[PDB]
């Protein structure tokens, strides 16, 4: 699996509910060896999330430099562990949200291959 | 300017001993790029990162082979990066590149790359 292909797994959701994280977390391969904690879902083109690249430079969470925000607020859905899922047990609760989207880019082409953080 | 661009002066061929300073400058993108650097590509080597530094002029990295012949600047214009070269070695002969929006030396974090200038450094 690439990079670029284990982003679009994780997070893009471009074709797209309160049961939609537990649905999402489960096909897309995300409470397979752990309850992914946390884990955010895209709804724009892929197109227009692969542009986020070009957009604006910020510091990712972590301290790294090469993560990028949206200009524009994205559709998303914020899916986050509930107080009582426990792997094997997973189980999420869904939000939407409309904000700016914050990326890892890496690679040539230079496309997301992490998502960082909503604002 | 709807492009970014990232225009690389400078450079060259030089013997072996002398100097040479490659000049890049951005244009085409309104923010600060976070992190700016020189890489190159060697005949017969992988690229590899030379130097970077952050838009505060710190987090200052060099390749092992440069430190202390090398020196790479911020402070000389937006989105611009310098890097003085002395006493060059014929194993720096190289393309370079600039890049910008990354993260240290580590290629596969930056996202735009000028086209490549050569330096030949002669015996």
């Amino acid at each position: 699996e690439t990079a670029a292909a284990k982003f679009e797994r994780q997070h893009m959701d471009s074709s797209t509910s309160s049961n939609y994280c537990n649905q999402m977390m489960k096909s897309r391969n995300l409470t397979k060896d752990r309850c992914k904690p946390v884990n955010t879902f895209v709804h724009e083109s892929l197109a227009d999330v692969q542009a986020v690249c070009s957009q604006k430079n910020v510091a990712c969470k972590n301290g790294q430099t090469n993560c990028y925000q949206s200009y524009s607020t994205m559709s998303i859905t914020d899916c986050r562990e509930t107080g009582s899922s426990k792997y094997p047990n997973c189980a999420y609760k869904t939000t939407q949200a409309n904000k700016h989207i914050i990326v890892a880019c890496e690679g040539n082409p230079y496309v997301p291959v992490h998502f960082d953080a909503s604002v | 300017g709807s492009q970014v661009q990232l225009v690389e002066s400078g450079g060259g061929l030089v013997q072996a001993g002398g100097s040479l300073r490659l000049s890049c400058a951005a244009s085409g993108y309104a923010y600060t790029y976070i992190y700016m650097g020189w890489f190159r590509q060697a005949p017969g080597k992988e690229r590899e990162g030379v130097a970077a530094m952050d838009s505060g002029g710190g987090g200052t990295l060099y390749a092992d082979s440069v430190k202390g012949r090398f020196t790479i600047s911020r402070d000389k214009g937006k989105n611009t990066v310098y890097l003085q070269m002395d006493s060059l070695k014929p194993e720096d002969t190289a393309t370079y590149y600039c890049a910008a929006g990354g993260y240290e030396l580590r290629d596969r974090t930056y996202g735009q790359w000028g086209q490549g200038t050569q330096v030949t450094v002669s015996s």
